[PDB]
RNA sequence: GGGGCGAAAUGGCCUAGACCAUGCCCCUUGGCAAACCCAUUCGACCGGGUUUGGGUCUUCUGACCUCGUAGUCCGCGCUCAGCGGACUUCGACCA
């Protein structure tokens, strides 16, 4: 995913709660591990016969 | 998979920090906050403030250690590898003769 | 590797295998930017205890936009998902002319102007 | 350091049994590099109650030590022969060698790296303010509740 | 030799990612749970102050 | 002014599974089981100001 | 894709691979209804550390039965089913002669008159 | 190796590479003795974290005197030593026309007779 | 790169340039096998303040063994190392008659059979 | 049990300072992935036990498969296999 940890510094007035960007970060970064899915690829480069 | 451990490790072994992160938070920042319960109402008028500035200046020193993650996070999906070789032979015996 | 030609009326597109595997077909149209392009997925399987089958088709296609013509400077960027998945659970032991005439019913009823009615206005399908 | 036991029964011939006694040295990994010291500017000036600006620093790093010793033996295998216990008791014609080790530890040796966030940390302008300000707010405060005994 | 027709690779695929997951799921349960437990109640505001 | 930061650990034994011969006998006998050692440390950094 | 030719004597029989994996390899025989038929399942692997290696080998076939040419009704049903597996564990480090040797060995004891009669008139090997 | 040609008017000066390496590069002229002669480092790197580099250039020519055209016995002696150093601070991302014009500046303030004669008659530069 | 020949008599061995550097060159002969072969390593550099020089020349050469021709198992194996290292401190302002009197008397000392009897028989200069 | 702390929550002391009370921070380690065995509707059913798990040659030193980790020159060419390849090192049931 292209989210993890949105980061983005911002401060607000009357509407940030000072510990929820805590769980924030974790709940991001678990969310981050269940979408990784590797995805390797091979093409022939050169070769010979004798 | 032995050629992801070193990708593994960066991505997880490491980000045991960020885990570390809320540990504290739910040691110190919710924990020792029993004191804001027992107080009178003529106290609330402070306690409430004293406990937001102290919070907002730890996030505040918390998010440069999540930029260092962040741009930690993006070096492990840079494409670089190797290549594999392999070599196969086979032989077949054709005539024979004493002397 | 496997083509598939597809007459949309003025011109043909063409649908290329990339993901050759038994349980999961994927064919992607090569025409120029891979990424947010058409795709389907085919898979065929079984069920219970080899008393029918399953066939599943789904096709998406991804618009994308891009600002480089104008503003300067963004990346080609994907924008809605469209879904469009199937389910064929038909028995071995059928019928061949049951089966053709499933099938007929089937391309009639997709063919047919009022399908294409529910899917521009949105009107309920009932003429 | 090991000292083991290679008591061998011997065959049908006597079956009697020889201890033999053997020391083994052995090598082991460095011990832990235990840290201890403490700085301060010169002194400027003699008084102290007063004192000019200063400086110290102290490090300091230290693990108990504890020792402890582990042991084990054990013996060849033969058939049916029902008494295998660190010496064997029987001897039906060949010979049971046997052998009992112990091996002690110096646990302040096994003992990983120190890890790399044993550092001075580091603190922002806007945290040395705040924590300034809420000492002498505090400081404010004790002293108004000392007034009130007028 | 060149131009080597299609070839017939086959990855196993399912390297050792899920392992990292215990790790996270574990601590998740040890720390996070109760402070979401603990902001559930009495949720501090933020003023001008 | 000051700045601390702590570090604590602990220390256990935990043998192998066994000592397996080749077609021979061994047991395990007397292990630490309990507690070992114990690892500590204290920094620190103050300057004062009139 | 994957074509076996099976000689039986007049015929030819036709086995195509239909579920193309490393660890599992199933080939499908086609001449007519699909449920019920011949299939084949491949699998090669290792054992221990590196050591020797492992083969399996398995034949089924199920008959099947249908009643549609007199009774009114009566869909294609199997009837019993056939297990035929193997087991190979040949070391890597081998001889090639006494390979050859041995597919010899096996080759002959498979088409001898002996296993044929254990086989149809069920009498124990020993003649 | 590394050769430099020099036109003083009338005849060409030629230098000649030494100390081939990357952090200082060493080039020394070939004439006659090779003590007390022209020599040149050069020297390039970065600066901070990966911002902008750094370049220095110094050259140095130490005269030489010798007696043995009279005098019985005097080996070549140095006389005076003279350094000239330079530095380079020049951005990466910046622009080639401003490099350009900074670098026709700096060759014709070279080239003009007000520099010249500072050095000469050690006069100070304005004019 | 850089080649050396040399003239033994019957054949000629090359020696190529391997590590080139101003403080450092070392030059390996190319025949067979690299490791346990021939090589030289050469240095150049100054001395107190410009006064002199000095110029160190060091030649080695392992001997290899090997049982692969009998013996089921045993790799390329050194012996004894030999080492014959040399010091130059010819100072600039010198001569270049007694520089080249010089060279020729080592070359007469090189090429006469005294040094030759005592490095093979052991044997104190003395003749 | 073994430790830590006076920090951090407050109370004695309370220019300052260093100690105290409740009081708060950790260990009770953990995981193997495969193959086989029971009584029976005389296997469907969960649970248990045994053999293996980087591996051999003299797994004594030391090497022969494999990789992992680094440092060093590196080819811009010589070799039948060719190739991109060289030398030195530490580790190798897993966190």
């Amino acid at each position: 995913d292209a989210r993890r940890l949105g980061f983005e510094p911002i401060s607000t007035t009357y509407d940030m709660i000072p510990l929820s960007f805590v769980v924030g970060w974790f709940s991001n970064f678990d969310k981050y591990v269940r979408t990784l899915a590797p995805l390797i690829g091979v093409t022939f480069e050169t070769g010979s016969q004798n | 998979p032995m050629l992801y451990k070193e990708r593994r490790e960066t991505l997880k072994m490491v980000g045991n920090r960020l885990g570390g992160l809320v540990r504290v938070a739910h040691a110190a920042q919710d924990r020792d906050l029993k004191r804001y319960f027992k107080a009178r109402r003529k106290d609330r008028r402070k306690v409430a403030e004293e406990v937001a500035n102290g919070h907002l200046e730890l996030i505040f020193g918390w998010l440069p250690l999540i930029g260092e993650l962040e741009g930690a996070i993006e070096y492990a999906e840079l494409p670089d590898l190797d290549f594999i070789r392999c070599h196969g032979l086979h032989t077949l015996v054709l005539q024979s003769t004493p002397w | 590797s496997k083509t598939i030609v597809l007459s949309v009326g003025e011109a043909t597109r063409t649908l290329t295998e990339i993901q050759s595997t038994a349980d999961r077909q994927i064919f992607e149209e090569k025409v120029g930017p891979l990424v947010g392009r058409l795709r389907l997925t085919a898979s065929l399987r079984q069920n219970g205890a080899k008393t029918a089958y399953r066939v599943n088709l789904k096709l998406d296609q991804a618009d994308v936009v891009d600002c480089s013509t104008s503003v300067c400077g963004e990346l080609p960027k994907v924008r809605y998902t469209q879904v469009w998945s199937h389910d064929v659970t038909i028995v071995a032991n059928s019928t061949e002319a049951s089966r053709k005439s499933l099938y007929d019913l089937t391309k009639s009823l997709v063919a047919t102007s009022q399908v294409e009615d529910l899917v521009v206005n949105l009107v309920p399908l009932g003429r | 350091l090991e000292e083991h036991y290679y008591s061998r029964k011997t065959c049908g011939s006597g079956g009697g049994l020889s201890v033999q006694r053997t020391g083994y040295p052995q090598t082991d990994p460095p011990v832990f590099k235990a840290v201890n010291s403490f700085e301060r500017a010169p002194l400027i000036v003699g008084d102290h109650v007063h004192s000019l600006p200063y400086w110290s620093r102290k490090i300091t790093l230290e693990c108990t030590p504890y020792p402890f010793t582990l042991r084990w033996e054990g013996g060849v295998h033969k058939d049916g022969i029902p008494d295998k216990v660190p010496h064997p008791s029987c001897d039906p014609g060949s010979e049971l060698v046997s052998y009992t080790h112990s091996r002690e530890v110096d646990c302040e040796r096994f003992i990983g790296p120190v890890p790399s966030s044993f550092t001075d940390p580091k603190v922002t302008s806007a945290q040395w303010k705040f924590l300034e300000d809420m000492a002498d707010m505090k400081a404010l405060a004790d002293l108004n509740k000392s007034l009130v005994n007028l | 030799l060149s131009t080597l027709p299609d070839p017939d690779v086959r990855f196993h695929a399912d390297v050792g990612l899920f392992e990292i997951s215990a790790g996270i799921s574990l601590l998740a349960q040890r720390y996070l749970k109760p402070l979401q437990r603990l902001l559930k109640r009495k949720s501090f505001f933020y003023g001008r102050t | 002014r000051r700045t601390t930061c702590e570090l604590v650990g602990c220390t256990r034994f935990y043998p192998r599974t066994v000592s397996p011969p080749s077609g021979w006998f061994a047991r395990w006998k007397d292990f630490p089981d309990g507690s070992l050692s114990e690892v500590s440390g204290l920094r620190r950094t103050d300057i004062r100001s009139v």
